[PDB]
């Protein structure tokens, strides 16, 4: 849902 | 302390849905820093790129602030100021953009 993870 | 409400890229506490509608119509490079409603005192960068609105976690660990482990800063301001001049591509190959336009334009 977030770019990082 | 630093009063982040004085910056045109600080949206305070704001849901993701509320952010996607605010940035959908703006040019690529339009961004905002918001507090995540589900995680108190944790922030996220929301950046318009191509035609999507990306969302990047701002991690706080061992007194460092960073969106990637390979580049760390002492404050959220120094983090945002760095990526205003350096593209996110150095740590996100699909996000070749800087923090170009604060969403209060």
């Amino acid at each position: 849902s977030y770019v990082g993870d | 302390e630093i009063d982040y409400t004085a910056y045109p890229w600080f949206a305070g506490n704001m849901e993701r849905q509320q952010t996607d509608n605010l940035l959908k119509s703006h040019a690529s490079g339009t961004y905002l820093i918001r507090e995540r409603p589900a995680e108190a005192e944790r922030f996220a960068i929301s950046i318009k790129f191509n035609d999507e609105v990306k969302h990047i976690k701002v991690v706080e660990k061992d007194n460092w602030i960073h969106i990637t482990e390979a580049k760390k800063f002492d404050s959220l301001l120094e983090l945002v100021e760095y990526y205003q001049c350096h593209s996110l591509k150095e740590s996100f190959k699909q996000l070749d953009t800087t923090l170009k336009y604060p969403y209060k334009s």
